[PDB]
């Protein structure tokens, strides 16, 4: 038994016969948050401290 | 979204080299008969100074450029959501499109028995919905943070309001402050001057 | 609610000059137009928030100092507007690529 | 803005001096937001290429 | 001759670019270090993922310790104790958002 993150693709179906899938597979992108924008004294921000 | 991705190019992304995931785009945006044109502009984005440009050599690393840096990282969706519900911080955020077709299964020998008992058996689980139970032991249905939202604006009218505002107010405030003690405090040396 | 807040604020700021010029009068000419006259009091406190009003007699130093800086405040509500007035049309442009 | 001591003690007299002194600042406000605007339209989102 | 533009030293390099009108190349390594150790973060930095090379020791051929360094090393950062002593000179929250 072979198991893993291991994708169904048919050049390995040439010599391994996977079982039905059990999960799909996805491709994703990972990012950082905005952090956020607003402030108290951004009416003041303007001018320098 | 990935199209909202690959539309701009301020943000430089990429992956890692002779990955899986690498030689699939490759395959897809050489390929003229493909649909969507989209993969035929990442590529150009991932393949800049013959691949040597955006591509980082081990998986770890670009986690780190990213937390650390300008750039996005082209992975495994299932993976990089595993890290991003486990940034302590959680400043990380996921996106990803739903491709389907290929999938996760337990591999066999050429010819080996077990090939359908597993295969009705792992059917049975999903049909049970077993498999779910068993899975949100893994990626647990919500945290302190959402998964996605990348900020909570709550601005959509663009006015101003009082909370960002008052920091105006408080320099009224603190002028009626100090103009009322110094009159309280005129008020009170004039018993105290001799003349007024 | 801001542009309450805006209005009611006049309202307290004459109030309170009106009232720190009642207990500290100036030795100056009684009941003169520029005296404590309550309804030219705000009308002073108002008119010179537009600008409009020109120079307000009051020299007793706290509520010239009141002044002042009603003044400082409503110079830094105009620019506001207008920055966001010119931020509102600048902005108001791309809903039209919904495709 | 060129201001005066406006002579009048009525109060429709104030009132009327009161709408037209905020008419004129909100239009000078407006005059000046759009000009800005529209000089802050120039780009080089002209170009086609 | 190679030698206008070019710089007699890298300490020369970082302040033609500093204190002039020019750009200057070196390790990268050094590069970072300089611009997040210049205070000012006057600098920003970029490169390239360069290929087939390492820092390393260097021994006498034929050494017959080499082996006995090298399972060291392969320890050190196996284990990831290099990382203490990478942070030492390039943390990872630098001041420069370079």
């Amino acid at each position: 038994i072979g198991i893993s993150a291991l994708t169904i693709t048919p050049d390995r179906e040439n010599v391994v016969d996977f079982t039905t899938r059990y999960m799909d597979y996805s491709v994703g992108v990972l990012l950082r948050r905005a952090e956020k924008t607003v402030d108290m004294f951004a009416c003041l921000a303007p001018f320098d401290l | 979204s990935l199209q909202d991705l690959s539309k701009q190019t301020e943000i430089p992304y990429g992956t890692v080299l002779d990955s899986a995931v690498y030689e699939h785009v490759r395959m897809k945006g050489l390929n003229p008969f493909e649909r969507d044109s989209m993969y035929s502009q990442m590529w150009w984005m991932i393949n800049r100074s013959n691949g040597s440009e955006n591509n980082v050599l081990e998986s770890q690393a670009g986690i780190q450029k990213v937390k650390y840096g300008n750039y996005a990282f082209v992975w495994d969706a299932a993976v990089l959501e595993y890290v991003a519900i486990n940034d302590p911080d959680c400043s990380f955020y996921t996106i990803g499109n739903t491709v389907a077709d290929r999938g996760y299964g337990i591999a066999l020998q050429h010819g080996s028995p077990y090939r359908d008992v597993f295969s009705q058996r792992i059917l049975e689980l999903q049909q049970n919905g077993d498999m779910d139970i068993l899975k949100h032991k893994w990626w647990p249905k919500n945290g302190q943070c959402d998964l996605y939202s990348s900020v909570d604006t709550k601005q959509k009218g663009g006015a101003l309001d009082i909370k960002s505002f008052a920091g105006v107010f408080c320099i009224l405030a603190a002028g009626i402050v100090l103009s009322c003690f110094i009159a309280m405090l005129e008020t009170w040396w004039n018993k105290r001057k001799g003349s007024r | 609610s801001l542009w309450a807040c805006i209005a009611g604020t006049v309202l307290l700021v004459g109030l309170l000059v009106y009232l720190l010029n009642w207990l500290n009068p100036p030795r100056l000419q009684m009941g003169s137009m520029t005296s404590t006259t309550l309804y030219n009091s705000m009308w002073f406190v108002y008119g010179s928030f537009v600008q409009q009003g020109g120079e307000v007699p009051y020299t007793t130093l706290a509520t010239r100092m009141m002044m002042g800086a009603w003044w400082l405040f409503a110079l830094i509500v105009i620019s506001s507007y207008t920055a966001n007035l010119a931020a509102f049309l600048t902005i108001t442009r791309i809903e039209s690529s919904i495709q």
